[PDB]
């Protein structure tokens, strides 16, 4: 009743961290695309042998820690190093590399220049040819952005420590001390089937 | 309508420029389609490119109906890229989109009219046929349908000139006749004018009217596809019947054939007649004439051109002056033969 | 060797019932190259899997070098696999080792030879034309060769029995040229008899003995491959070189022709030959003896189910009375003459 | 840094334990190839319905809130609920059904029906083809096994954080609420190079 309630809002709180970052951070960097290799479009060079290895570094860091770490960072940046404000900042950025590689994925999948023979119309770069290669973008990326959600929150799962707030510090809480037979599972089955709702959302 | 001039393109490795196009010249009228065709990787597969000017070539002036295009107007060239439209060496569709869809992205992009569109895509899907009974089924067609909606989209735009790559290169002969005939309507009545790029001269004999034969970045011979007959790339001015190679097929009888020169053997010739005439009975003339018999392996004839190819794999019996009579006595009379070898 | 009468299979949705094959009676003679063609799509699949069992049929029994398969003795069943082989429609060779290494793998199962692994082996790779040269490599070497290696694990065993199925229509014709000579070779060899099912028709006449049509699931022709000529079925028959001489001619060489004679002209032929010798000077002979001349529109040759074919389309010239002699002057030395109309 | 030493060793003998759940445990559900029942030998009756199904829920389940509730078991399995040692064991199933399903793709990623018409080939009875079957499995499960100690890594600083000790244990006493430059920084340095070793291991 009371307990479950202010939890789980906060938990999909993590939804409000996409809106914020699967935009900003995450295609804004799915611009590796023109440094792949042949500069699909002029904007490559050397940067991706380096930028693609950040990514790769950043996913080589583990959830907490790498929330820990940014706590000091957390405060620097409109923080006060605890609660949901807080807490989402360091997710965005744990999530940063799983979404922007996704992008990467979906932006390579789809059928080379073959497309850019748009350009050959008189396509013109812009919205026009970038506006309409999400098209054919979307069905990869709605699957992208949606795993990446089932992540995060799991992600926030692995908050319940001192730089994070919700659901996960009332299962962290009760769960790690004060073991309710009744409330911890409640938490459980709470989070397996808002999981399951988050991959059926998708579609 | 189509004059490429002094064109020449290449490419910089930082390591290493790598030629591609050597000063090429192209002389394509208007209402005529025109066929260049190359080796496998001979830069043709380049060019086509250069005229619609979607590469950036080095050298020469692409004029396109009138209009020089030069890499220095992106506005303005898209003005022209919408006269001048291309199908592909493969599909091209969006996935995304129906037929309609497709079709219509060109006329949905620089144009923007809220009736036009429907009714042209509809009358071009006619045009095509995958229309009347093609809206709604979106990109799940069968390739020389995936094709039509391809073409149907460059004729969209409402174009003069149509750049044709490879369109039939992944399409079966079934396909590839019906589909050639497509553009040949197009041809014979929209008015249109076609520069096609191909593999196979089997697509450069049901519609080329003007040729190029391309190795090297450089155009070896260009004419009308009749008088082609002058130049090395015979194959493929071969290309054939697949009756004559398939003599060979049964390579117990190619392996028969020893190159080496030896005493009390025959040889196997290659005869091309060269446009004589039907009334061109010259084997049995030397077969009266140098007492020679002629054992015909091969042999084929087709008109392309309105004109008759011909080709042969022949052996010729005789005592050795008599071959070399008859030979001769062909090449008199306008034949190319070379020696294959000897059986 | 292999004996089969009835071999029906049918296929249990469990709702549906789908016929597989109906009542077929196959006599493979040993010592052969057997073919069993069909249409694409046609169940040939299943028949091929019913020599050994991997498929079970319903109905008939298998009698393989004289011993007869019941499902129910799966130790008899091991037993027969070493004597009849088989072969793949994709490579089909395992990764994990090299090409020394997948020959050995069936020897292992049952025999485990501490050392006539490298002798069979090398015997086999020699014999395949793929051993010296590329014993190294394991799983990527160009694709030809990919298929010895299978096909040496196929002889591995030294069975009586070496089965096809579509082996050669995956690899790119030159490749498929090649296998099947291979095919021969081990077969003048071995003496190995061998069951061939195939996709196209040169698949059949480069090394058919006997070949079966399939349409469907019921047998329909088989015959020694010179004869089948049998019930209407001709496309297949059409499909080597008969689809360039009979069907296609020249193609807008028909205007010119006429269903009926008509004033001063020639009388277009089709010159069918026999089982002849090489030499065959007929249409020399003709020229030279009769006066006449010879226009070829269009010929071939090959050597298909163990005798020479020879097929040529040929306007003849002459004297009303000289052409007409001539065509009986063949016909005594078995020339097959037909005229299809007069140009 | 005495300490980074042992937890450094701590994290290792996590993977020591994964040894042994990774597929003593993973694999017996890896059965479920056998269970697709379309012919792949045996697979009688519909067993493929909820085997699968129950794994992937787990799979679902999100890592600190499987150990908390997995304390029940873990106080009355080992003699100490909070246990590093003890910890190896709540960790041991959060890991099988992840990678149980790790053991079916690697299975099926491999070339078909064609080599099983091997059978056709030799003798190949039951075992005899099983024996075929591993050869080609191996750089199938070994590349998968490499990629399930790298997540399952990553886990254990969770255990650190809560549950047990670990490298976690450390960054999290330190970090999570000493906040030292000094160790943290080099916690999450530490662990980086930790994951990659773990990937090269794999070749």
């Amino acid at each position: 009743m009371w307990l479950l309630v202010r939890g789980v809002w906060e938990t999909l709180a993590m939804t409000f961290v996409s809106g914020f970052f699967g935009f900003v951070i995450g295609l804004p960097v799915g611009v590796l695309l023109y440094v792949t290799r042949p500069g699909q479009i002029i904007a490559n060079a050397k940067l991706y042998r380096t930028v693609s290895a950040i990514v790769n570094i950043f996913r080589s860091i583990p959830f907490i820690i790498l929330l820990v770490w940014m706590i000091p960072f957390t405060r620097v940046i409109v923080g006060t190093s605890i609660g949901l404000q807080a807490a989402i900042v360091p997710l965005t950025v744990g999530a940063a590399p799983f979404i922007a590689r996704m992008v990467e994925n979906a932006l390579l999948e789809i059928p080379t220049g073959l497309i850019e023979a748009s350009r050959a119309m008189g396509a013109t770069p812009m919205q026009i040819v970038r506006k309409v290669l999400l098209p054919e973008a979307l069905p990869g990326l709605v699957n992208a952005a949606t795993i990446t959600l089932i992540t995060l929150v799991g992600y926030s799962a692995m908050g319940g420590a001192v730089g994070a707030g919700g659901l996960g510090q009332i299962g962290y809480q009760y769960g790690y001390i004060g073991y309710n037979a009744t409330v911890m599972n409640t938490v459980l089955v709470l989070l397996v089937i808002l999981v399951y709702l988050i991959q059926f959302a998708g579609d | 309508m189509i004059k490429l001039s002094n064109i020449t393109k290449v490419f910089h490795q930082g390591t290493r420029t790598i030629q591609a196009l050597n000063n090429v010249s192209l002389h394509v009228p208007a209402g005529q389609i025109y066929g260049v065709i190359g080796a496998s990787g001979a830069g043709k597969s380049t060019l086509i490119r250069c005229v619609n000017l979607l590469e950036r070539p080095t050298e020469g002036s692409v004029l396109v109906d009138g209009q020089e295009l030069t890499t220095l107007s992106e506005s303005e060239l898209t003005k022209a890229r919408r006269q001048i439209g291309m199908i592909f060496q493969h599909f091209n569709l969006l996935s995304s989109r129906t037929v309609f869809g497709n079709v219509a992205l060109p006329l949905e992009l620089d144009n923007t009219p809220k009736d036009e569109v429907k009714r042209r895509v509809t009358e071009l899907l006619s045009l095509v046929g995958l229309g009347d009974k093609h809206d709604s089924y979106p990109s799940n067609l069968s390739g020389g349908q995936k094709q039509r909606v391809a073409i149907a989209r460059a004729l969209a735009s409402n174009p003069k000139v149509l750049l044709c790559d490879e369109a039939t290169s992944a399409l079966d002969p079934a396909t590839t006749r019906s589909i050639l005939e497509l553009l040949k309507d197009i041809n014979r009545r929209l008015g249109l004018t076609i520069l096609l790029i191909t593999h196979e001269m089997d697509v450069v004999k049901r519609i080329c009217d003007c040729v190029a034969v391309i190795s090297n970045g450089e155009l070896i011979e260009q004419d009308t596809v009749s008088e082609v007959f002058s130049h090395p790339k015979t194959p493929l001015a071969q290309k054939f019947i697949q009756s004559t190679l398939h003599l060979d097929i049964p390579e117990d009888y190619q392996e028969r054939l020893q190159a080496e020169p030896f005493t009390d053997c025959v040889p196997m010739l290659r005869l091309e007649f060269t446009g004589q005439s039907v009334d061109a009975p010259l084997l049995s003339e030397t077969a009266r004439r140098f007492n020679v018999n002629n054992n015909i392996i091969s042999a084929q004839m087709d008109y392309a051109g309105g004109v008759k190819f011909g080709i042969m794999l022949t052996e010729m019996h005789g005592t050795q002056q008599d071959t070399q009579a008859a030979i001769a006595w062909l090449q008199e009379h306008h034949v190319k033969v070379e020696v294959l070898g000897y059986v």
